[PDB]
């Protein structure tokens, strides 16, 4: 923080709208200056929501990136604790991938890749700043009026000391489908733990199996496991995605799947850095053009 | 909406206590399994396990006992297991019916 006080204070009475979370709710609102805004009211269930509220303040004081949700202000007044961001018109990536409703059909392959690249750029920057997100997922990737991806939610994120090389050790945190198994079985956390998590998002984008962990089908319950079962050895499956038709150039499909497979390596040792993940994605977007 | 962990755990135990067709019905599922369609039991059983586990996971996360967010909201678990209770009381009806033949 170069400038210190960005402490906005008590708006109106609550207009029931938009998303809901486990620790607190989120509402849309318009401010005195006409700015459409997003209020993460964290008063429902104060089960150490305090800690995550403060974490999302200091982590987000490095508020200077096009692919990181910009914090406008905070509260902590008369028992309340609300965080404030610009309103993302198009919501989250999950919403656009076999969630529910709103027509004009599905996203394009280019658009999908443009999003994945943008999300990578954000995560890579976090790693430049020794910040490990820990809670990377399709729900946590917001996109604006122009579908520019923005990484949201940092209540679980961790800062390191050595800057880049940090292989730290703490309690296990995250979402069921996205937890780095090495982080789960051992308790060791690394920046590469975000890479596995992002690796799931990649396949989530591809297959539109935006359900990821799905407690209905066969031995294909874990998306980060059923997809690896293919674009690794079993098939290189062109059969895993919804109706992306004959729109993906086979060479880019191999590249995208290969990268997403490499992200999901069991040991963090073998996973690519978000930096390389980024280059690979840009190259897979690139791999959609030239003659013989 | 707005569902509590105490409320949740209450619905969890409610399902667990009701996931149990009576003796004389089960006596004739491993002896006079009515057709093949009545795997509806063993499919529901495993599903109820899945429901109860996810519910138990959900609870620990809300309580602060664990930092693994299970992936769905607390009201989604109650809606899943309140549903699962009907599935059992239908099995118990379906079996009483099919076996009384």
């Amino acid at each position: 923080p170069l400038v210190d006080l960005e402490e906005a204070t008590n708006n109106f009475d609550h207009k029931f709208l938009i998303g809901h979370g486990v620790f607190g709710k989120v509402y849309k609102g318009v401010l005195r200056d006409g700015a459409k805004v997003a209020l993460k009211r964290r008063t429902p269930e104060s089960s150490q929501g305090i800690e995550e509220f403060e974490t999302e303040i200091e982590t987000l004081s490095f508020c200077r990136h096009p692919h990181l949700v910009s914090l406008i202000g905070f509260c902590d007044e008369r028992n309340e604790m609300i965080l404030i961001y610009k309103y993302m018109e198009n919501g989250n990536l999950k919403r656009h991938l076999y969630g529910s409703d709103l027509p004009t059909m599905s996203m394009s392959w280019e658009q999908r890749l443009e999003i994945c690249i943008g999300a990578a750029r954000g995560l890579h920057y976090l790693h430049t700043r020794a910040i490990i997100h820990r809670d990377v997922k399709s729900i946590n990737i917001l996109l604006d009026e122009n579908f520019v991806p923005k990484i949201t939610d940092f209540g679980i994120s961790k800062k390191g000391t050595e800057l880049d090389q940090t292989h730290l050790s703490t309690v296990v945190k995250g979402t069921l489908g996205y937890i780095d198994p090495e982080y789960f079985i051992k308790g060791r956390l690394t920046e590469k733990s975000d890479v596995y998590s992002f690796g799931v998002v990649l396949f989530e984008v591809l297959c539109a199996r935006s359900a990821i962990v799905q407690s209905l089908p066969r031995e294909m319950v874990n998306l980060a496991e059923w997809a690896v079962e293919s674009h690794n050895n079993g098939q290189l499956e062109q059969i895993v995605d919804p109706n992306l038709a004959d729109k993906i150039r086979p060479e880019s499909l191999r590249k995208f799947g290969d990268t997403a497979v490499k992200c999901l390596a069991l040991s963090s040792e073998d996973r690519p850095s978000m930096g390389d993940v980024l280059w690979k994605l840009e190259y897979a977007l690139r791999l959609q053009e030239s003659v013989i | 909406d707005n569902v509590t962990s105490s409320q949740l755990l209450s619905v969890r135990h409610q399902l667990a206590e009701s996931a149990g067709l009576p003796r004389d019905q089960h006596e004739f599922v491993s002896s006079q399994a009515p057709q093949s369609l009545r795997n509806r039991y063993n499919n529901l059983y495993s599903h109820t396990q899945r429901t109860l586990d996810m519910a138990d996971m959900q609870h620990r996360y809300m309580t602060g006992a664990s930092g693994i967010n299970p992936g769905m909201l607390p009201h989604e678990n109650v809606d899943d297991m309140r549903s699962a209770i009907t599935d059992w009381s239908d099995m118990r009806e379906a079996l009483q019916h099919a076996m009384g033949i």
